């Protein structure tokens, strides 16, 4: 460690990386988004978690792809990033204003409409494929 | 002796019947009351929107 550290060519090709600072973080955060999907379909997510999840989806829809054509982002991406989270978290506060926290209920099992997974793995699909 | 029976022999079993019910819902209540797995908070309610 000491020796790479002190070494001024690895000091000359490890900051030689800073260039694409903005790609460390946007591909490192799906990682973490995809593990914490994973651990949500185990069924052991914390509030963070999930909330990583949903931001892994909409930061990884809106942002990555003009920021992947243009290399520069600056205007109207970043409000509708603001956007989308400030719509998806408007049935938590609904759900927890007449509520007494987030946690699941008790109810029968046909009152909720199921639909098939490759319907729904298809939907986020074309999603994706319609944004980029 | 003139007193012959009273209330019934029905109203006993009744009686005997809530007994056994209370003590069988006492026995039931005793033994399988905690068991736990997980409380994990519901925020991807995907239903309201996905
Ligand atoms: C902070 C959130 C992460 C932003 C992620 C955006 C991103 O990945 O964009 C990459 C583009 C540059 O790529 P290239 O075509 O220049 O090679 O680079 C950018 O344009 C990054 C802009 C980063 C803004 C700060």
């Amino acid at each position: 460690t000491l020796t790479l550290v002190l070494d001024p060519f690895f000091w000359m090709y490890f900051s030689w990386t800073w260039l694409f600072w903005p790609w460390f973080i946007a591909v490192g955060l799906a990682g973490y988004g995809i593990y914490c999907f994973r651990k949500h379909w185990l069924g052991e997510a914390n509030a963070f978690e999930q909330l990583g999840i949903v931001t892994s989806v909409f930061t990884w829809l809106t942002l990555v792809p003009p920021a992947y054509f243009n290399g520069y982002l600056e205007g109207w991406p970043y409000v509708f990033f603001l956007a989308y989270h400030y719509f998806f978290f408007f049935n938590v506060s609904v759900r927890k204003r007449l509520y007494g926290d987030f946690y699941a209920r008790t109810h029968d099992p046909k009152w909720d409409v199921n639909t098939p997974l490759w319907s729904r793995i298809l939907f986020g699909v074309g999603i994706m494929v319609g944004h980029w | 002796p003139m007193e012959t029976q009273i209330i019934s022999d029905d109203t006993w079993k009744l009686v005997d019947e809530i007994w056994d019910k209370k003590v069988e819902e006492i026995k039931a209540e005793a033994v399988i009351q905690i068991e736990e797995e997980k409380k994990k908070p519901q925020i991807l309610m995907a239903t309201h929107f996905f």
